[PDB]
């Protein structure tokens, strides 16, 4: 509605206001009592499939896991390396950013001190040990799963961990009811993979889609990420460090150009008018 | 089965059972009557039909209704559904030595539960007895029950160690998650409502605004060690979801 | 049924329409199976006619005075003592359902509301030991011969 | 005023005048059963149009039928007392008087060969109470009033349902009341489809051939013509200047000299206004542009008389050479179009395969009933019977209007039979909307909604009773007697009774009404529902129907609803609401004549609200003048806007009609959040009575009508002055104004004393007049259970302080004093029934006697030489109320049972313990044993105490009324002979017995004393004929359930105090329970020394959006204030003349105050009681929007010496010190709450166990135990205490020779744990054993 209450309670409100206030308090009522069963049979049917997930062995010494990376895409880092491993436990020998400098024998517990120490060097990504990863027979052992929230330390046998699980996502339920680049912070550019191209200015450009946009620090770790499209003009190059609050990618929302890698005379080649194409002039440019 | 009124009820089960064999002793007989074919074709097409109602009513055609002009609860009905005997009585069952109450906020510890003095003789009230028998008050068991019911000064002298050290379930329906279910040490209190201490509340998503609160006892030493060492208050601090604390003051 | 059992006894020698003598005991067989049938605790088909009869004669009542059949007032269409007519509406009680929704919803059947009225309390069970301990232990400070000959009496 | 208005006058804040009073509250259960019950010959409406209906019927041969002649109802046999005494149903017999009409076949028309006529007897119905309730089986139950979608014609779409395309699919619908409905349907393809009752689709063309109609006349109504004509060279046609509408020119368009449109080009608007100009119509075109367009007619050749081409044909070339070669110049063709006139009817043609009636019948029969093979008859039949037979169809005149209307007829007034023109149109729109021309219509807007109350549902079941019994005439009409079948002999009343009792009473829409206070039966008999027959389900509800649409403002309350899941299903009507004849609902309006605002009221519907614009009541009229803004804030099409001084057309009537009356009480709603109004308006209905009713201080203005208006107060019906109080019976002499020139006119109001609820609350009724004091006629007599001279009184009003105590108040709770639990503030009464039932079991009739076995005298002490306990002996929990012994059976015993019984010889004999006890935790006082016994058997004696009490009452009361009926008629038997002469000397010396022998005279005095003579004898053998009438009835046994012989009924009432742990709450939706009982010496006192007694928490304020009850705590404390300063200057009672200014000051605050209110016509006496009532406080008013402002309490606190700010410093009783900051303290309007804590309290250690599956039963009231629920089973699993669940689902509840030992071993000192297979997994393996499938335990 484009008339707001202008009022307050302090104030008291118009009938009219009150009566078109009802509409979002009704709305809002009936959206609680009615999705909190959608609620409970997601939740009955997270905890159907979670059923037998029991802690069978301690270590089953099984090969590398996942790599683990933070969430730096699309905007600021929200969840960094910090808190997304601390209670993983490593699948292969991570080594600091100094070459030959390990900290970890394939398997360890990554308490805070760790995370401190890898925290304090500029390592990025790390393999760490996963639940699916695990070779278990029937189940899955504690050094493929990690430490324990509620107590802390490393898992002991006997738990059941699909239980606990199923009721940890399904409990915040009914919580959840309802053109161009610019870089903000200073940093190195680096382009992941890149089709890289020099354009008739003689600037950088893109001719492929698997391109990405990465704002690397002075430590080496990147800081954002950004995606840039195909046929994209770029108004910076490869491995500048250039300040933020600069518009760096340029492309037009709806033109998607054919943009040729190479230069050379453009002969119309396998143009045949009147069975393929049909003959258009602009009205105002003529070109 | 008779009820006080005077009258019967029974399950439609019976009356299943009833049709179908009276359909087919009627087939019984027309078939050494020689009657034509169409008749018993039909015989047994309606013998059919009542063995899948039987089987399941409202399956292969129309549901069979009864009196009440409802449809029969077939015994496939009674073991399918929300209804059934799998989730109502098989994973969920009725329970026994507990009770209900309305929640009230408390100055008390944190691994303390206000139960009310009433409830308390009505739950360990065999330990009463068997307490009364060893400390040979009572003659007899049925005199201890005279004794509890005359509610004197010995029962409470009993209650008041009988329950120490005995740690007592509470529950809020609904359970969403692991803290749901939280062991208390009791401690006697005149009154009528479950005392609850505050920082608990958060926990069990709880408002002191009439919910209402469930009380169980464990029986066995395995249960009351099981209680004491993994269900008690003190040891759930943090969230099997994540590990920041749930005891934060609100 | 009735209709196949009445084919054999029509004769057209007889002069009349078939229908005529296939009906009455096409409406005997009916009554016949609606009297055994269509009841959980079969009735001798006496009392179920005089409840029929009970039934007409209550409608009749109903017709004239407007207001319930007394069962006084009863006796004298009955004919009979009126202790036989209080006999018959005892009989009337139909068993209803243990699933009736009892209730609101389906979530209260009355299956749910009935009482195992045929098990011992656990207090009994109780008493019927401990006073089977105390016989032994009484029997076993009596003489051995009053004790074997009281149990064998 | 009114005289009793002088007692207390409640000061109010109203600012805008106030132009119509609020209607009765239940004028629409009163209007909607007075239809249902009065005689209307022309009117058909109620008994009269359901016999009309079906009434005259005929037999099969037509020699006989039944003509309804009149009918009437009989006098009610019990009056409501006796019925709810007797449970037995308030109701009243019909009697119809009909008459016989009988023809023969051996004359034409011999019509006139007999006639029976006479009056019948069939079914009962029950009464309305005076209240506007029903009495059904000697309980209170009230009928909810549905709202249903309409019967008519309905217009829908589809939003996203079609994925593939996204298109929407139109669709119609026609509904009728009672009936086959009927559906057509739009397909992706543009295909017209036809449904009944929602089954599969078939093609219209179906439909359209089922009603003789040609393929030609099909498409001649459904579509325009194009003419094709041949100049024996060339093709020509006739254009129609507005059909080429921006199209593309398929060929050059010419003209007779000119070129307009080039082939590939668009036809542009400027074309057409050339075309238009010239007036050019006949052109040519080639051969290519008619190639894809369809023949709309068959054509042959007249040579041979074979079909040259067939209709809906799409022709070529060769088809037109052989139309020319056939001589056929003269061509129509269909129009088609892409934007205008879309071909659907053209492809529903081709899809369909039916090409006659026959085959169109056929289909339509195998649809309705498959399998079944169709006959020549059949089909046409069903198809009538459809929707062509008064008896199976009908729309009724609601239906046909709204049907009518929705198609743009004029006509209100039409038949509820569907014909081929109402069909046609309905098709002809649906293209219509499909094209583009109109629109869609809503479905829940409120004119498309009907409301429907108890009486159209009573009469639908007189309706379907009527058919059940001529399912049965139809037969005894044409196989019955001909000339000695008297008509009461083949007419059986036990069905329709059967249909309107199981409507009363086992119908959805009937339940027991809410009787905790005036306001639940207010807001429960005003309630909206949208649920059973007919309705949706709770399953069933979307979004659509539950939120609140713009239509509802002024007819439904958008504030009231449950919080369940049925939050958008049951609402209740607005206090201004009413009820149009077709119900619908539509809300008064003040006219506005050229901006003056008459006062004459105008009732505008919901449909026709749209078309005006309408100002809300937040503009100000400039005395009979125009408003004071040129732009003022107003509604219409559904949206706000700003309108001049000219363009409003209509004014909101009243500030209150948006809300309903149960939010209306909330003070100060306007400066509150609409989540908490909403659950402080529902809790507002769970209040209790009190032992007193506490006058609220922050009032609404509504409280004194909705008391009237709720009925539970004595209402005087005749002014008079009071002639005698007392306890229970109120009599009051009229004057001589109402004065009826016949009879005593001296009334009596007998009051009803305590009685149990629906709720098992008390009932009181307490005189508020005093002996020798006039009263006005519609004034209050005696007070309600919770009404104070004439205002409702939910609850209590007290001090409260906005200060965190010690966490006692952590989460919403509430710290109370000692002082309101000594002074019984909060005090209730309950009163429960107990019934003990005597049967004749076939051991032998159970025997109700004061000798038990095994029992102590102690015990018996209590019951008479019957049995039965005294009347108001105090009784505990665990007593013997009535002694009640049952022949034991046949027992077995063990060998030390009898063992024991040979060593001490005691011998039970055939007697079993089956008395009444009271349930546990009841201690109280009998205050009534009421005793039926089945006739035939004796009765008890104290049976014969209680009928000879019954009797002497009775007696005297019946005596009492005649002496009062005497001193009042004697006012004319004597006056008579006062006329024509007074003899005081020797007439009122002699006894009045020695009046009838004065002095003689002519005829005229000798003919008075005759017609006095007259009046002496109907006096004579009236009254004794009733007291002959009552003893008998008394004397009479009463009818029981077969197998009783004597019930036995203990009223017993408990006095109910206040515990830790009851809920309590506000009006503004800040509940919350006591946590602690705390002295007084140990509450916060302010420096005067008075301790407030409620402590709640501060910070439960602002988050919660309720502002509003700080204002009402500020607005209680001035009002307190003002209260105070009286009482204090009254104990030294300076001056009546400085009482008078002191009040007169007090009542003018306000700027612009609706009451002008003046005390120099009042008496001193009336200023001194006045005082005297608002001695403790003088109440205020205050209108849901037209609140008092800041400013107005601020000059109240002023006139009170109180602070300002209204906060106040405290000092901590514990210790004695100051709090840092002052503390809001003032008094508050607190309710009490039936969620009371006793009531919930259960604990179960070895009770009952189920039957089939030997579960421990669950429900405090049976004592059964809680049930363990799944989800616990999971969070206990997770924690992984095995052993704990394993007891909770093996010992607790499903071993029986588990829980048996733990229970013995228990008892032995020995917690040691036994496991068992659960019965419940046995019955499951047997269960589904027998159903075919085999399993078997694999042992190892």
């Amino acid at each position: 509605i484009e008339t707001p209450i202008t009022a307050n309670f302090r104030e008291g409100l118009n009938v009219l206001q009150y009566f078109i206030s009802t509409h979002g308090a009704r709305k809002g009522l009936a959206d609680t009592a009615l999705k909190t069963a959608n609620s409970g049979y997601l939740t009955r049917r997270l905890v159907d499939v979670a059923q037998d997930l029991v802690v069978t062995e301690d270590d089953c010494g099984t090969h590398e896991g996942i790599m683990m990376t933070p969430v730096i895409e699309g905007g600021d880092v929200k969840e960094p390396l910090r808190d997304r491993v601390l209670g993983r436990v490593t699948a292969e020998d991570v080594l600091k950013p100094g070459t030959a400098d390990i900290l970890v024998p394939r398997n360890t517990l990554l308490h805070e001190q760790w995370c401190d120490l890898l925290e304090e060097n500029s390592v990025d990504a790390v393999k760490v040990r996963s639940v699916v990863s695990c070779d278990t027979d029937f189940g899955v052992c504690a050094h493929c799963y990690g430490r324990d929230l509620a107590r802390g330390h490393i898992i002991n046998k006997g738990e059941a961990i699909g239980v606990i699980a199923a009721q940890s996502i399904g409990e915040p339920g009914t919580q959840l009811t309802m053109s161009s680049i610019q870089v903000k912070n200073k940093g190195s550019i680096k382009l992941s993979n890149v089709k890289s191209v020099v354009n008739s200015s003689g600037k950088l450009v893109i001719t492929s889609r698997n391109t990405e946009l990465k704002l690397i620090d002075e430590f080496g770790r990147t800081k954002e990420s950004y995606k840039v499209p195909y046929g994209a003009v770029l108004a910076k190059g490869d491995g500048e460090q250039v300040a933020g609050g600069e518009t760096v990618a340029n492309w037009d929302p709806h033109t998607m150009p054919v943009i040729t890698e190479v230069s050379g005379f453009v002969r119309f080649t396998d143009m045949i008018d009147g069975q393929t194409i049909t003959r258009q002039t602009d009205e105002l440019t003529g070109l | 089965v008779p009820l006080d009124g005077g009258r019967f009820a029974t399950s439609d089960l019976n009356d299943l059972y009833r049709r179908v064999i009276n359909r087919n002793n009627r087939l019984k007989r027309l078939l050494d009557l020689a009657a034509p074919d169409i008749i018993v074709r039909n015989e047994k097409r309606m013998l059919q039909e009542a063995v899948d109602a039987l089987l399941d009513n409202g399956r292969r055609g129309r549901a069979i209704t009864g009196s009440n002009k409802r449809p029969l609860k077939s015994l496939a009905d009674m073991i399918k559904g929300k209804q059934g005997r799998f989730r109502q009585n098989l994973l969920g069952k009725r329970v026994d030595y507990s009770g209900r109450s309305v929640i009230t906020v408390g100055y008390l510890r944190l691994h303390q539960c206000g139960l009310p003095k009433k409830m308390a003789l009505e739950l360990f009230k065999p330990f009463i007895y068997g307490k009364l028998e060893l400390r040979g008050l009572a003659t007899t068991i049925k005199a201890a029950k005279k004794m509890v019911e005359r509610e004197e000064a010995v029962v409470w002298d009993i209650l008041d160690e009988v329950i120490r050290e005995h740690p007592v379930l509470l529950n809020r329906a609904p359970t969403l998650h692991r803290l749901g279910i939280q062991a208390f040490e009791p401690v006697l209190i005149e009154g009528k409502a479950i005392q609850l201490h505050p920082l608990v509340c958060a926990a069990y998503n709880a408002d002191f605004d009439g919910d209402q609160m469930a009380v169980h006892v464990p029986l066995t030493l395995e249960a009351q060690l099981e209680a004491r060492a993994l269900m008690m208050s003190t040891n759930n601090i943090l969230s099997p979801a994540n590990g920041e604390p749930i005891i934060v003051p609100s | 049924i009735g209709l196949m059992k009445a084919v054999d006894k029509f004769e057209y020698r007889r002069g009349y329409k078939f229908s005529t003598y296939a009906t009455w005991w096409i409406r005997q067989a009916i009554t016949r199976s609606i009297a055994d049938q269509a009841r959980t605790i079969r009735i001798p088909v006496h009392m179920i006619e005089t409840i029929n009869k009970l039934n007409r004669i209550s409608r009749q009542m109903l017709q004239e005075m407007g207001r319930e059949p007394t069962p006084e007032e009863l006796a004298e269409r009955m004919l009979m003592p009126e202790d036989k007519i209080r006999k018959v509406l005892k009989i009337a009680k139909e068993p209803i359902s243990m699933e009736t929704p009892i209730g609101d919803d389906e979530d209260s059947h009355l299956g749910d509301f009935i009482e195992d009225t045929t098990l011992e309390l656990p207090l009994d069970s109780a008493t019927t030991e401990s006073l089977r301990a105390a016989t032994h232990d009484v029997l076993a400070g009596l003489t051995a011969r009053e004790a074997k000959v009281l149990r064998m009496r | 005023y009114s005289y009793t208005e002088k007692k207390r006058i409640r000061k109010d804040f109203g600012k805008r005048p106030q132009v119509l009073d609020v209607p009765y509250l239940l004028s629409i259960q009163l209007d909607s059963f007075q239809k249902f019950i009065e005689q209307d010959p022309e009117g058909q409406y109620g008994l009269e149009a359901a016999f009309r209906s079906v009434f005259p019927i005929q037999s099969y041969s037509g020699n006989s039928e039944l003509q309804y002649v009149s009918y009437r109802l009989g006098e009610p046999v019990f009056d409501v007392q006796e019925c709810q005494i007797r449970g037995v149903t308030y109701s009243a017999p019909l009697r119809v008087k009909l008459r016989l009409v009988i023809y023969e076949r051996e004359a034409p028309e011999g019509t006139v060969k007999d006639i029976k006529e006479q009056e019948v007897y069939m079914g009962e119905i029950p009464l309305m109470t005076d209240n506007g309730t029903f009495v059904i089986n000697g309980t209170e139950r009230v009928i909810v009033s549905q709202l249903h979608r309409s019967p008519g014609v309905f217009f829908d779409s589809d939003k996203g349902k079609t994925h593939s395309s996204g298109k929407v699919l139109y669709n119609a619908r026609i509904i009728p009341y009672r009936g086959s409905w009927l559906d057509f349907e739009f397909d992706p393809k543009d295909n017209l489809f036809v449904r009944i009752d929602r089954r599969r689709k078939l093609p219209a063309t179906i439909i359209l051939r089922a009603l003789n109609y040609t393929t030609e006349q099909i498409l001649d109504l459904f579509f325009e013509k194009v003419i094709f004509e041949i100049r024996d060279n060339k093709l020509q046609m006739e254009l129609v200047p507005e059909r080429l509408r921006g199209e593309t020119a398929s060929f050059d368009i010419e003209a007779n000299g000119k070129v307009y449109v080039e082939k590939g080009r668009r036809i542009t608007a400027r074309h057409i206004r050339q075309l238009e100009k010239d007036d050019v119509k006949l052109i040519e075109v080639p051969v290519e542009y008619i190639a894809g367009k369809v023949v709309a007619k068959d054509y042959i050749d007249e040579s041979t008389g074979e079909l040259i081409c067939a209709a809906n044909m799409e022709l070529s070339l060769d088809l037109l050479a052989k139309l020319s070669q056939s001589g056929h110049k003269r061509i129509e063709t269909l129009f088609t179009n892409d934007l205008d006139h879309g071909p659907y009817i053209s492809e529903t043609l081709r899809v369909d395969p039916t090409n006659d009636r026959l085959s169109a019948l056929v289909e339509i029969y195998r649809m309705m009933r498959p399998g079944e093979p169709p006959t020549r008859e059949a089909a046409e039949s069903l198809f009538e019977n459809l929707f062509f037979s008064e008896d199976r169809y009908d729309l009724s005149a609601v239906g046909r209007m709204k049907f009518n209307r929705s198609l743009l007829r004029e006509e209100i007034e039409g038949s509820g039979i569907l014909s081929k023109d109402d069909i046609i149109d309905v098709m002809k729109k649906l293209i219509d909307i499909r094209n583009g021309k109109g629109e869609v219509d809503d479905i829940d807007h409120l004119g498309n909604r009907r409301i429907r109350s108890v009486g159209e549902m009573a009469e639908n079941q007189f309706r379907v009773g009527l058919v059940r019994v001529e399912r049965a005439v139809k037969e005894r009409l044409s196989l019955g007697d001909l000339d000695t079948l008297m008509p009461q002999d083949m007419i059986n009343a036990k069905p329709i009774s059967a249909a309107v009792k199981e409507f009363f009473g086992s119908s959805q829409l009937s339940q027991f009404m809410v009787q905790n206070n005036p306001l639940s039966e207010i807001t429960h008999k005003r309630r909206i529902s949208a649920l059973g027959p007919g309705g949706l389900t709770r399953e069933r509800a979307g979004f659509e129907v539950r939120d609140v649409h713009p239509t509802h403002y002024g007819r439904v309350c958008p504030i009231e609803t449950p919080e369940g899941p049925n939050i958008g299903l049951i609402n209740s009507l607005s206090v201004y609401a009413q009820t149009n004849e077709y119900g619908f609902l539509e809300t008064p309006y003040r006219k506005v004549t050229d901006g003056v605002v008459t006062d004459e009221i105008h009732y505008l519907s919901a449909i026709e609200e749209g078309n005006y614009v309408i100002a809300q009541a937040n503009s100000n009229l400039d005395e009979e003048g125009h408003f004071v803004e040129d732009l003022v804030t107003c509604r219409s099409k559904g949206e706000s806007s700003l309108f001049s001084r000219d363009q409003v057309d209509y004014m909101d009537v009243s500030t209150q009609q948006v809300v309903s009356v149960g939010a209306s009480l909330i003070p100060f709603l306007e400066h509150d959040d609409a989540n908490r109004a909403l659950m402080g308006a529902n809790m507002q209905r769970q209040a209790v009575p009190t032992l007193r009713a506490d006058k609220p201080l922050v009032g609404t203005g509504m409280e004194r009508a909705v008391a009237v208006d709720s009925g539970v107060t004595a209402v005087a019906k005749r002014g008079g002055v009071v002639q005698y109080v007392d306890a229970s019976r109120i009599v009051i002499k009229v004057n001589e104004d109402e004065m009826y020139p016949g009879e005593a006119g001296i009334d009596i109001y007998n009051l009803t004393k305590y009685t149990r609820s629906n709720q098992n609350t008390c009932i009181n009724q307490m005189p508020c007049v005093s002996l020798g004091e006039p009263v006005e006629r519609g004034d209050v007599l005696a007070d309600g259970p919770s009404t104070d001279l004439g205002e409702l009184a939910l609850g209590q009003n007290m001090r409260v302080a906005f200060m965190p105590w010690n966490g006692y108040n952590f989460e919403d709770s509430i710290l109370v004093s000692e002082r309101v639990v000594q002074e019984d503030r909060f005090t209730t009464i309950h009163i429960q029934e107990l019934a003990c039932v005597s049967r004749d079991t076939k051991l032998g009739p159970e025997e109700i006697t004061a000798d038990i076995p095994n029992v102590g005298e102690a015990a018996l002490s209590k019951l008479d030489e019957s049995g039965i306990v005294y009347i108001g002996a105090e009784v505990t929990g665990g007593d013997i109320l009535v002694g009640k012994v049952t022949p034991k059976g046949e027992t077995q015993l063990t060998p030390e049972e009898k063992l024991l019984r040979a060593i001490f010889g005691e011998k039970a004999s055939d007697v079993k313990d089956s008395s009444l006890r009271v349930p546990n935790g009841v201690s109280g006082t009998v205050i009534d044993v009421q005793v039926f016994t089945r006739d035939g058997v004796e009765k008890d004696k104290r049976a014969l105490e209680i009928e000879e009490m019954q009797l002497k009452q009775a007696k005297k009361d019946l005596s009492e009324e005649l002496q009062i009926l005497e001193a009042g008629l004697f006012s004319r038997i004597r006056a008579v002979l006062v006329a024509g002469g007074v003899e005081a000397e020797k007439l009122d010396k002699l006894p009045r017995d020695r009046w009838l022998e004065l002095g003689l005279t002519d005829e005229e005095k000798q003919n008075q004393l005759e017609q006095l003579a007259e009046q002496y004898d109907e006096l004579k053998h009236e009254f004794e004929k009733k007291l002959e009438a009552k003893r008998r009835k008394i004397t009479q046994g009463d009818d029981l359930a077969p197998g009783v012989l004597k019930i036995v009924k203990v009223y017993l009432a408990v006095k109910r105090r206040i515990q830790p742990g009851d809920k309590m709450a506000g009006r503004h939706g800040n509940k919350g329970v006591i946590s602690k009982i705390n002295p007084i010496e140990d509450m916060p006192y302010d420096e005067n020394g008075t301790p407030v007694d409620i402590v709640l928490n501060p910070l439960g304020v602002p988050s919660r959006m309720n502002i509003g009850q700080i204002l009402e705590t500020h607005l209680g404390m001035a009002a307190k204030g003002i209260g105070d300063k009286i009482n204090a200057m009254l104990k030294q009672q300076q001056e009546v003349a400085k009482l008078r200014e002191f009040i007169q000051r007090a009542y003018d605050l306000g700027a612009d105050v609706r009451q002008k209110v003046d005390l120099s016509t009042f008496s001193d006496e009336e200023v001194m009681r006045l005082a005297e009532n608002l001695r403790k406080g003088m109440p205020i008013a205050t209108p849901v929007f037209d609140g008092a402002k800041e400013a107005e309490i601020k000059e109240l606190l002023k006139l009170g010496d109180l602070p300002t700010s209204g906060q106040i410093r405290l000092y901590d009783g514990r210790t004695g010190e100051q709090f840092e900051r002052p503390v809001t303290v003032g008094y508050m309007y607190m309710l009490k709450l039936n969620h009371l804590v006793d009531d919930k309290m259960h604990a179960r250690s070895t009770g009952s166990y189920s039957l089939v599956t030997q579960q421990p039963l669950g429900g405090k009231a049976q004592f059964g135990g809680q049930r363990f629920g799944e989800m616990e089973v999971w969070a206990l699993e997770a924690y992984g205490a095995a052993y704990t669940l394993q007891e909770m689902l093996t010992v607790k509840s499903d071993d029986v020779n588990g829980r048996t030992k733990m229970y013995k071993n228990i008892v032995d000192g020995n917690h040691q744990m036994e496991p068992g297979m659960p019965e419940s997994f046995n019955v499951l393996l047997k269960e589904i054993r027998s159903l075919g499938i085999n399993i078997e335990l694999e042992d190892e």
